[PDB]
DNA sequence: GCAGACACTACGAGTACATA
DNA sequence: TTTTTATGTACTCGTAGTGTCTGC
């Protein structure tokens, strides 16, 4: 057993002193802290004339002119990056966008689950697209029993297929959500 | 009149087997019916930038008539690693009852697939002894011209007077079958011709609208009522339009990026009625420069958020 | 019915052909592939009782890993398949036969226009040289009055010009000559002897192998030539 | 044209050493490695009839090993490697002689400046404790007067300090003091008694290893100190 | 007369990159 | 005061399953 009154190494002390990696990969994990990442706060530099100096930060014009995107002060800049911003450097894209957008103090922000798995598995089963698959169930829930379609489609909501669509948490509650249509 | 027993939606469950079948202007029924006596299928890029003339139905009725090996599937699935795979498996060997091979890739004009579209030439030329590919295009301009080289570019003209007459009553007993199949109750077509009027061209949302009516029994109805024009009109295209909803503008541009060319069209043909001559000049500018330059324009999404902003903030509604 | 280790391994092969399988009640199997390249059937010593489809049939074989050789497989009261083990008890999902694409239509083979039988061990040095030599097609023809497969590198070599292996199976009699040029990713029969059945006319054409227990119906390369 | 075992197992040694080899017609054969870090050369109880460079000798080899042993290789007209077996026929592509970094001419040793003599059950019981103790560099240098190996974990060692193993050989009647250090990832020889040739001027330095039928020169590290 | 253990491959993950 | 969209490509790393070789 344990030897009582002596003294215990912490639990790295524990599964380093052992072989048993297992143990030590939890230790590992300890640190994680991915969820204290980063992230942008560089389009806060755009609309603050910040210090960004961005180098080595992930710069992505599809994301950073989609954040202008729902402001539409900042669009006309963006409209411009949208036709002559194409092959233009990152750093210069930042560069445009400094002394491009009026006004800074970042602001706000920028359809629903259990209608997208019927309409991503419609397309999928007819090979049809987005458009065409929205107006199929929005027909069938109009006529002859979208409940009879939802069975027919219960055997092909595979865990890749639904994953896919809203990791999270919610593709084990949507997983067994369309099981119960029989 | 084919009927897919099997099927559950009056869309695809009534789909016609035979190019004959197909309720088709002039000219372009005689067009296919010679490319089908040929008993071999060249690339074909069947083309229509109004939606339900029959490009999908078509390509497979194509297929049909020449008795083909058609291996069916649509552009968005259409991915390179898809071509390399199976596509090639496919075309490389030889049916086993010979006849034509066919790949029909159906909505291939969408803008994810041109690096994919880029691998067909060559693709086309290797396998062209033992197949040939058949393109659905609803934006012409999304195909690359290598392909349009290789392919036979039919574009769907506009039906003559002769083709507007013959076409209704050809759908008119087309759905006079289909109800009778169906078990709809007619009760006096009366408004029957009137529908397929109502959306002449486009016997898809026709058909779609039979639909909605199987729960009721009824053919007869005001069905300009519910979600009539449930595609360039009643989809935010006049409430969150004016109000200037910059929220709601945005997010309504993604769901039309796809087909650029239409929705623009589209968007300046009606446009020309809600609002003042002082805007009718002014909205000419802007739809005008958008148009002119959706070809720079890196993300098209965007450039339809452009042009919302700029329209919604310029047009004095009456 | 009880899937026993012969038949469980016939569906691990059948299952490369396609991700599933429709089988309907009876000891006969059959899968075709997706682009209709490679049929494969196989009647069998096990016999299942209702029809049924499988989507994943790779993941079918693989839960099935678990329960002892025991399983009865039945069908749910509502339809799905229950797995009863000597303990435990899984519930897997059945799916619609209209999923799985299946071959519905086993037209027997014609007349064998040409005939000869690979070996067990042959068609194991064939595959195993393709693996260490990358030999993509393999096309049968005639040298010197025996038959011989000839593999290459189409990649490597546009219209198959340099062999890079050739493997002798007996003698032809006829006085005809021919070249079936087969692909060989869509060959995916498993080892043993197969009694090698070659039927081709006009423009049209197949290889059939027979084993003792399933047959494989592949398809012929379109650069295939023969004067029957 | 046929080659032995023994042969064949020497050539799997030398694609160690080179994933290609250059070897001209006769019994002498050789090879050194790209970055002139290891260099072979024996003669062999087969007898090649014709010149050959092969792009990738393991995979010929690896492909030699599925053919009969009674192979006959040859030169094809197909210009390659002909492998006639009793049924089978394996065209290995013969390459390019330019693309096989080769020795053009089979380096003479100079004057041996320490001669000592492995045994190979010495040079086994080595390469197994490396492989226990994770001994990744050796130095051969003068121990009480005689000459032994000492091996180290240069990732730990770093400095070379601590040592790990002391293989006393033979015996040094000269002056000299010497401290050769060979990396152990460039003993591609063979397992078998040799008698190890050592030299070095100023800043060079190689060993060479003389065998039953093979020879191997194998370079000093830069870290070699010598008095010669 | 096979196990062990190194040796090899495949794959999930994560990463960085260029496009529309 | 916010946190994500598609396709295709190339590379590294970690681990885990599979392959070839060896014992006092
Ligand atoms: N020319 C036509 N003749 C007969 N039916 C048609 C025709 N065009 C469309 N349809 C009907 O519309 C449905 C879908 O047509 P489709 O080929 O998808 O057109 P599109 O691809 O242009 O939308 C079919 O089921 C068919 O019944
Ligand atoms: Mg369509």
């Amino acid at each position: 057993s344990l030897f009582k009154d002596d003294i215990q190494l912490n639990e790295h002390q524990v599964a380093w002193y052992s072989k048993d990696w297992t143990a030590v990969q939890s230790a590992a994990d300890s640190f994680k802290e991915k969820a204290e990442n980063e992230f942008f706060e560089i389009i806060g530099a755009i609309n603050n004339k910040t210090k960004c100096s961005i180098a080595q930060k992930d710069y992505s014009k599809f994301m950073v002119e989609n954040a202008l995107s729902q402001f539409p002060e900042c669009m006309p800049a963006v409209y411009a990056m949208n036709l002559i911003g194409s092959g233009l450097s990152d750093e210069a894209h930042f560069n445009y966008l400094m002394a491009a957008v009026p006004r800074g103090k970042r602001y706000g922000k920028w359809e629903d689950s259990t209608e997208v798995l019927i309409i991503k598995l419609l397309a999928k089963r007819y090979q049809v697209n987005t458009n065409d698959a929205i107006n199929y169930k929005s027909i069938l829930t109009k006529n002859g029993k979208l409940p009879l379609v939802l069975k027919e489609l219960k055997g092909l909501v595979t865990d890749d297929f639904l994953k896919e669509v809203t990791k999270n948490v919610k593709e084990q509650k949507q997983l067994k959500k369309l099981a119960l249509e029989w | 009149i084919t009927v897919n027993e099997k099927e559950h939606i009056l869309e695809q469950k009534y789909r016609p087997s035979t190019i004959d079948e197909c309720i088709l202007p002039a000219f372009d029924k005689e067009t296919f019916k010679s490319i089908t006596s040929k008993g071999k299928i060249p690339h074909i890029i069947l083309h229509s930038p109004s939606p339900g003339t029959g490009k999908t139905t078509v390509a497979k009725a194509l297929c049909h008539d020449v008795n083909a090996d058609m291996m069916f599937v649509n552009g968005s699935d259409c991915k390179i690693d898809f071509v390399r795979g199976p596509l090639t498996n496919f075309a490389s060997a030889a049916s086993f009852d010979g006849r034509q091979k066919v790949i029909v890739i159906d909505e291939f004009c969408r803008s994810g697939l041109a690096e994919s579209q880029r691998h067909l030439r060559s693709f086309m030329e290797a396998y062209s002894s033992n197949c040939s590919i058949i393109i659905t295009a609803n934006n012409i301009d999304g195909i690359i011209k290598p392909l349009q080289s290789r392919c036979r570019v039919i574009t769907f003209g506009q039906p003559t007077d002769e083709d507007k007459i013959e076409m209704m009553k050809q759908m008119i007993r087309r759905l006079t079958e289909i109800c009778k199949h169906e078990g709809i109750a007619i009760a006096d077509m009366k408004v029957v011709a009137a529908l397929v009027k109502k959306n002449f061209p486009d016997f898809r949302k026709t058909i779609g609208e039979l639909d909605s009516y199987s729960s009721k029994g009824v053919l007869d109805a005001g069905i300009l009522s519910l979600v009539t024009n449930d595609r360039g009109a009643i989809d935010d295209v006049l409430e969150s339009l004016k109000n200037k909803d910059v929220k709601q503008l945005r997010a309504l541009a993604p769901k039309y990026a796809a087909d650029y060319s239409w929705f623009v069209g589209k968007l300046a043909e009606e446009i020309y009625s809600r609002v003042t001559p002082q805007s009718i000049i002014r909205m000419y500018e802007i739809v005008g420069e958008n148009n002119q330059y959706h070809g720079i324009a890196a993300n098209t999404e965007l450039h339809l958020a452009y042009l919302f902003i700029q329209l919604a903030c310029e047009m004095q509604w009456k | 019915m009880k899937l026993s280790k012969d038949t469980t391994a016939l569906l691990k092969n059948f299952a490369t052909i396609n991700s599933g399988i429709m089988l309907k009640s009876g000891q006969f199997i059959m899968t075709r592939a997706v682009n209709g390249t490679t049929y494969a059937e196989a009647n069998i010593s096990d016999v299942i009782d209702f029809d049924v489809a499988i989507y994943d049939l790779n993941g079918f074989l693989g839960i099935l890993s678990l329960v002892n050789d025991d399983a009865e497989i039945s069908q749910s009261e509502d339809g799905n398949i229950k797995i009863a083990d000597a303990r435990s008890t899984i519930f897997w999902p059945a799916a619609d036969p209209s999923t799985v694409v299946a071959p519905n239509k086993p037209i027997p083979f014609p007349v064998a226009s040409a005939v000869t039988e690979i070996k067990a061990e042959d068609l194991q040095q064939l595959l195993r040289v393709s693996r260490g030599l990358q030999i993509d097609t393999i096309a049968i023809t005639v040298k010197e009055g025996k038959i011989v497969i000839n593999g290459f590198n189409k990649v490597e070599d546009s219209a198959l010009t340099r062999v890079k292996y050739s493997l002798t199976l007996g003698d032809y009699d006829g006085e005809n000559t021919f070249n079936f040029i087969i692909n060989m990713a869509n060959m995916k029969m498993q080892p043993g002897n197969y009694k090698l059945l070659l039927w081709a006319k006009g423009k049209q054409g197949a290889a059939k192998f027979e084993g003792e227990h399933a047959n494989y119906v592949v398809a012929l390369e379109a650069d295939s030539t023969h004067d029957f």
